[PDB]
RNA sequence: GGGGCAGGCUGGGA
RNA sequence: GUGCCCAUCACCU
RNA sequence: UGGCUCUGCCAACGCUACGGCUUGGCGGGCUUAGGUGGUCAGCCGGUUCUGUCCUGCUUCGGCGAAACGGUUCGGCAAAACGUCGAUUACUGAAAAUGGAAAGGCGGGGCCGACUU
């Protein structure tokens, strides 16, 4: 690599990635009307979504937009097989030329960084620099305000090809604020657009021990002056230059915990956020008193393994007491 | 008839593409062979039998045959013992099914508006 | 582009058929183990286990739970084959762990298929 | 009639049958398969004269149309041509005739 | 009633299937479809008798004519002689005897 | 009565090592008797399903033919004869399914 | 007493 | 609905 | 894949249209992704019961205060990577799906220690 990138759709269009994007697109969704339809004929669907893309003339079909309301109400708009392909086509010709600038603390929808790699980092990160003070900040709608316009300077500072530039302005038009929540071109996007805050704390601000996931940033500092400075800058910055408003922040000591991606991290322990706790707890329960105890074993295996990082024993021990099936 | 002997002359373009293919097959995916080329050249058979009657019912065989011979595709493709379709012969095959599959389609629409 | 449909789109055929290749994709390679002797036993097995797509397939572009009774019953049939390759074939054709992991893959065709079934006859 | 069908059917597989033993082994199981649509529509046509009910009257016609279908491939598609488009000419004619009777057949049992 | 036409059909085939195994491998499909004929006639028959609805009789039937095609089709089937017009006779004789007795047990439910 | 198809399983049990055995030389026959042998779990697995006597006495044919192919293969001469103990020892294993089936046929017939 | 953390215990949104 | 990370299941290098 | 509508040999159940066929040997030729979960971006509360801490500085406004993951420890940060420089220079009418660099910032990367 050496910066430019000005030649993409002829790689987001060749069969051995489209294939990756078929794969990739499918994987998980193989139970779905989507890929079932789109199997039968797969190979002559990606020759027509080949000749659809490597032609200028793929039309991204239309979001199904509901409401999931899970955590909290999020017009989650959805995307059709040949669509949620043509995203993947283009995130991993696109994604890794954008993920590859990201700042090593962004530990969103990047591959080998994850949920727990920035639970890692902002614990190591905390008990190295014996961090006395932290920042944690959220953007609001973050997602539902990308500006997609600031974005698609981000987005064009980095695709330069005249024909991917239009791919991605087909899945995401370059217009108004609003980046559909729910699209892989979305999370990557929103990470690219998320990650100038990320340059405004690491290039800017010169602020070294931080931690981002998307629109979570955690700041460890040594002063909850300095790093009330630094968010002040951060807010200013995310708003007069991406529109994001900020939620929820905090300049707490390192003490009241960093409540980092469903762990509350201190720079010792890092326990789970109570609402997960509690969100698994629930839906024990309610698998309980649905009638499956048998894919719980699978369920609790898995939260085990989620929860082994954590230290939990604040729910095993629970779950023990209200039914005494062996946990652990 | 125009569709009978429309839809069988396009479904001879996959038998003149899959039979070399079938043949192919080496013996140990032979039963797997056997049934495909039943499969492939038995599609003849249920177009036929289409196009003598009415019934949309048979029409939806012919579907149902084509289903299975897209199925056929994807499983010799899959099958990695000795080896059979190579990925650019199930994209070629089902191209030419899915020519097969439009005329069918419009086919069962003439049918059921009557 | 819109994905070639195919008439009579049924989902419980398509995703009846694709967990259902996984229980060939399971079955397949062991039944190809199955050695020279118990040839007929593959070769049969191999026409259940192959057979049984399209079984599945002809039942969803069938507007007739008769076909979806016969892909049970040859759903049912592959479970035989199932105990026959483990316990019935001489050298073992399919070690109780192939047959308990088939016997899982073929229970979730089972359970679309009962669904299928149920959803058909309602 | 039932007997006068299938005796005009042999002359078909008395023509075919020679056609599809010259098939090399290369398609050995394709000559198989047409062998088996070749020597077995007789049993089509003997169970249609036995059983009168004009449903497998039209598996008889559909065993000929599967039949001359055949002849396409085994001429068309066999890609070495196992078959001359004469053996085509007098064979579709073999079937012509054999078709006749079945369409006369089809006549008698669905005119009442 | 089943047990007798099985037991005369398995004359026929205790004739035939030596004969029909004699058949050459040349005209090997000829020869597998003829002793599936010939053994699976059996079938022909016991699911006639095993269960009761004329179609099987006349299945039964079918099959027994099936088997009359084949001894006319091995005899002359080819230079690769299958079955000498002797054998043919001399099957079409116990073919005869089954299809006499199947065509009495068509009557006798008709 | 899926006791039928586990006491079947036993018929299979012994009459599939005397079919894996039938040389290439009877293979029409091998191939029609292993199909008629192994396929016979299918017409009692249709019976369960169907719970129709067509497709009990379709059972009892198939037990029947199954019964053939003993007398068949019996006389079919030469070192791979099924033995006449075989032929014994599998008419009692069948007689076993054969009887279930009776009991079977008897108690859809007489509801 | 006020606060911080954690465990609960429940309303909604589910 | 989206991916990241993780767990298990399948499977041979 | 218990093949071969395939041959040579020799047999012998057998069948022969007497040629052979069949059949048996016997040579030979032909024959990493995946599934299912779960995370997390991705809640708002309310309430005390609790367990345990904390409750100071003061400018007087407010700020406060509550046994390891190789999450390791040093050494480096030349290079590569990243990023800004830059879709700039530079070539060329035009950057046109060419295209740098000097540098600047990094730690992602590197080096060892120890452990994995």
């Amino acid at each position: 690599m050496g910066k430019r990138h000005r030649n993409l759709i002829d790689q987001i269009t060749t069969w051995e990635n489209l294939l990756d994007a078929y794969r990739k697109t499918s994987h998980g969704k193989r139970r779905t009307w989507g890929y079932l339809e789109f199997k039968e004929y797969d190979l002559a669907n990606l020759l027509a979504l080949q000749a659809e893309l490597k032609a200028g003339n793929y039309e991204r079909g239309p979001y199904r937009e509901f409401l999931v309301y899970e955590p909290k109400p999020r017009l989650i708009s959805a995307l059709e097989f040949k669509d949620r392909l043509v995203q993947h086509a283009l995130c991993n010709i696109v994604a890794p030329i954008f993920e590859a600038g990201l700042l090593p603390y962004t530990y969103a929808c990047r591959p080998d960084k994850g949920t727990h790699a920035g639970v890692c980092h902002v614990q190591a990160e905390l008990r190295r620099t014996r961090a006395t003070h932290f920042l944690k900040s959220d953007f609001s709608k973050f997602f539902p305000s990308i500006d997609r316009a600031a974005l698609y300077a981000m987005i064009d500072k980095k695709i330069h090809c005249a024909a991917t530039r239009r791919l991605l302005r087909v899945v995401l038009p370059d217009e108004g604020v609003g980046i559909p929540i729910g699209s892989l071109t979305s999370q990557l996007f929103a990470n690219v657009y998320g990650g100038a805050v990320d340059r405004l704390l690491h290039d800017e601000l010169k602020q070294r021990h931080w931690a981002r996931y998307m629109d979570d940033i955690v700041v460890l500092g040594d002063d909850p002056e300095e790093l009330r400075a630094v968010f002040y800058r951060l807010r200013d910055f995310a708003s007069e230059r991406l529109g994001l408003k900020i939620s929820h922040w905090q300049v707490a000591p390192v003490s009241r915990g960093i409540n980092f991606l469903g762990y509350r991290i201190w720079p010792t322990h890092k326990l789970l956020r109570k609402s997960s706790v509690k969100r698994a707890k629930r839906k024990v329960a309610n698998f309980i008193k649905h009638g499956e105890d048998e894919s719980l074993q699978r369920f609790l295996a898995s939260w085990s393994g989620h929860a082994q990082w954590a230290d939990t024993h604040n729910l095993f021990t629970w779950m023990e007491e209200q039914y005494g099936i062996a946990c652990h | 008839c125009y569709d009978q002997m429309l839809i069988v002359e396009r479904y001879e373009r996959v038998i003149s593409y899959l039979y070399p293919i079938a043949q192919s097959i080496p013996r140990k995916h032979g039963v797997a062979r056997e049934m495909f080329l039943k499969c492939l050249l038995g599609q003849v058979e249920l177009f036929i039998v289409a196009g003598k009657s009415n019934q949309v019912s048979k029409l939806y065989a012919a579907d149902a045959g084509l289903a299975m011979l897209r199925f056929w595709l994807r499983f010799l493709a899959g099958i990695q013992k000795p080896h059979a379709m190579t990925p650019h012969q199930v994209e070629t095959a089902q191209v030419l099914i899915a020519e097969v599959g439009r005329i069918l389609g419009s086919w069962i629409a003439r049918v059921n508006r009557k």
